[PDB]
């Protein structure tokens, strides 16, 4: 939410290059901006070009209750955004919202004169009690001449008084931004929980202030090694490294994530309601960070990237130490709970057999060191790693009194040449014989295709030697994943339709920083 | 050491020394890394003339070299080598 | 050793097990397991309740009923001390 949020920002939206209900968003009362520059800037340009005189426009080219606007139609043509430049119905409310704004900052210039401004185009009641109008409204004879120079026609008022419509949260807007202004209520008052934290900006869990303040990053995340086996263990201990099996930390449970979402799926269930839960999603590195502690055990989940079943980029032991070092960066940057995170990383023997021995030892040793892409780490036991930080207690696992749910399976430890075969050159074959051909080969990528083509041509699930044609495609992936050609572990992801969930937040990542995206190959069809 | 006693001016000694050092050594590491002995040939370690390797020496050495001595492992190299596998 | 220890608990105050220090034979019966060995009643004598003794009893009590593991009592695992080491 908060990339989505920085990403976005100075704008509101695609369309809209500023808007004026990003007041309420960067102030009160959600305060949602954390980052001066960021709201400095956002704010600008919204009193540049949405500020006038009898309120502030919602956004450009606006034609909400606009002279040029056709009430009866619910959607507006192309060609009609057009004309509702310059005609923008000013808001009055968001006077009281910048000063409130004031008052919460403690500027009292910017409250006194935003007053200054709403006290014109306050109306009255019959009793003398002030109306906050929702818009001011260009007449529908002033429209050219207010085209022509904005704002030097008179606005009439959506809201009056007298007439029996008041605009209500304009009128409890007036009543918030009067008992500031006025002093009867103190911004702490009406902010007891800070959304509004000035400067001395520290020690606000999840509000980007950690113990260093807004400016400082100089995390130090707890990072526990754990070697998959003993003899992992034994042989990292004999090149320098010190590693901890997950016996070895016997207390202490180390989960995938995926156990970790099975136990947040009780978190928020109601029957009587029908409310299933947490949705299935995979804990991050944040997540992950945290030290949890489900019913008396103390949990601790490695990060997704040390996962083998989403994708097969971990396979590769490149991919994955960047993979570590942009887990750490992005902890670094984003983790800002009272706590230090932990990152537990997790040491396979796939990682490590045949050449693959010498970076991952690279990645270790700087670990060792205390630093690695920038990012300060601490390489400890898991044991004390885990001593005196905050505990996140899952009481919902015990508050349904679900002391004898399944215990929750934690990690165990363990106790040559280019394609002979071209695609057209079998594929054009029409006759079956390629079924022996399977066994006439050699290559691995050879197997990937011929069983694809079987779970195609033959039915999915149909038997095999090894067994069904789903699950040896299966082993075949996970074996190609092993011995690394990797023509094969594309190929069994490919006929599987394997896919992993980082994915679609990636997208995500690309189209609010503005980047459209198209996922297709360079001469066919592009989505 | 020689400065201490007369049991390292001994070359022959050296060597039964080194053998049972060795055996103490990888039956007794408890530390991360491999551990790291650098064994110096001092002129005291030479033949009494002074242009040969002592033959009790001179068998150590190459004993080293093929991976076994005093019942140990031993992985010969440069000290330049060890640093990343040792404590 | 349980049900060997839970035998000769003293109980004391409201029902509370005590740990006896030690168990002495009477005067008398120093004769008979002279002969005898280890088959004469002895009485509770010493420190009752030995606060040594009594906090292990407790100690193993709480290990042994599942409130406390081997490892959160020994969290620097000197319980793995007697796994084979390779050389």
């Amino acid at each position: 939410n908060r990339q989505t949020l920085c990403s976005l920002l100075p704008r509101e939206s695609r369309s809209h290059n500023t808007d004026a209900a990003l007041l309420p968003c960067i102030s009160y009362p959600a305060f949602a901006l954390d980052d001066e520059v960021l709201f400095s800037q956002t704010l600008d340009k919204v009193v540049r070009k949405l500020k006038g005189k009898y309120g502030f426009k919602r956004f450009l080219r606006d034609g909400y209750r606009t002279s040029l606007e056709d009430p009866n139609r619910c959607y507006y043509k192309p060609a009609e955004i057009k004309l509702f430049d310059g005609i923008e119905c000013e808001f009055p409310i968001f006077f009281l919202y910048m000063m409130i704004d004031g008052v919460f900052r403690g500027n009292p210039k910017q409250v006194q004169e935003y007053q200054d401004l709403l006290t014109p185009v306050l109306h009255h009641t019959t009793e003398g009690y002030p109306v906050v109008p929702k818009y001011y409204y260009v007449p529908a004879d002033f429209v050219e001449y207010e085209k022509n120079n904005p704002g030097s026609q008179k606005r009439f008022p959506s809201n009056c008084g007298r007439d029996g419509k008041l605009f209500l949260w304009g009128q409890a807007l007036y009543i918030i931004a009067k008992l500031l202004a006025d002093e009867l209520i103190s911004p702490k008052d009406i902010d007891p929980v800070q959304r509004y934290v000035p400067l001395k900006d520290q020690r606000n869990v999840s509000m980007r202030f950690s113990n260093q303040g807004p400016l400082e990053n100089d995390l130090v995340v707890h990072v526990a090694l754990i070697a998959e086996s003993q003899r992992l263990q034994v042989f990292l201990n004999t090149y320098g490294i010190q590693t901890q099996t997950p016996q070895q930390v016997e207390p202490i449970q180390i989960w995938p994530q995926q156990e970790l979402v099975k136990a947040y799926l009780q978190l928020g269930i109601n029957e009587k309601l029908g409310l299933s839960g947490r949705p299935d999603r995979p804990i991050g590195c944040l997540g992950t960070s945290k030290i949890y502690r489900i019913l008396g055990k103390t949990v601790v989940c490695y990060p997704i990237i040390f996962d083998l079943s989403d994708f097969y980029m971990s396979q590769d032991v490149f991919l994955l130490i960047d993979d570590i070092k942009n887990a750490l960066q992005f902890i670094k940057q984003y983790w800002k709970m009272h706590g230090r995170p932990l990152f537990l990383v997790l040491i396979r023997e796939d990682n490590i057999r045949g050449s693959r021995f010498n970076p991952i030892l690279d990645m270790l040793a700087a670990l060792k060191k205390g630093i690695i892409g920038g990012v300060k780490v601490h390489v400890d036991r898991l044991q004390t790693l885990i001593s005196g930080a905050v505990v996140e207690q899952l009481d919902f696992l015990r508050i349904s009194d679900t002391e004898e749910l399944p215990e929750f399976k934690s990690f165990e430890e363990l106790e040559g040449q280019q394609p002979d075969v071209n695609i057209s050159e079998w594929k054009d074959k029409p006759t079956h014989e390629i079924l022996q051909k399977l066994n006439d080969c050699s290559c691995l990528a050879s197997q990937a295709i011929l069983l694809g083509i079987l779970l195609k041509r033959e039915g999915p699930n149909f038997i095999t030697k090894e067994g069904t044609v789903s699950d040896h495609i299966e082993r075949v992936y996970r074996r190609a994943g092993s011995q690394k050609l990797w023509l094969a572990v594309r190929y069994g992801a490919a006929f599987t339709q394997k896919f992993s969930s980082s994915i679609a937040p990636h997208i995500t990542t690309f189209l609010v920083h503005g980047k459209q995206v198209t996922l297709g190959a360079f001469g066919h069809e592009e989505e | 050491d020689q400065q201490q006693f007369y049991l390292a001016l001994d070359n022959k000694m050296i060597v039964e020394m080194l053998r049972t050092d060795l055996s103490y050594l990888c039956s007794r590491w408890r530390m991360t890394g491999q551990p790291t002995i650098t064994f110096p040939i001092s002129h005291s370690m030479l033949d009494e003339d002074g242009t040969s390797l002592n033959s009790s020496i001179l068998a150590a050495l190459r004993k080293m070299q093929d991976g076994y001595f005093g019942g140990a492992r031993v992985q010969t190299g440069k000290l330049s080598e060890f640093l990343t596998t040792s404590c | 050793y349980k049900e060997a220890l839970e035998a000769v608990l003293i109980k004391g105050k409201n029902g509370v097990p005590l740990l006896p220090e030690l168990y002495s034979v009477p005067p008398d019966r120093v004769d008979e397991e002279y002969q005898n060995p280890h088959t004469v009643d002895r009485v509770p004598m010493g420190k009752l309740p030995h606060m040594w003794g009594q906090s292990l009893y407790i100690l193993g009590s709480l290990m042994a009923e599942g409130f406390l593991a081997p490892g959160e009592i020994d969290p620097l695992n000197r319980r793995f001390s007697t796994v084979p080491k390779p050389d």
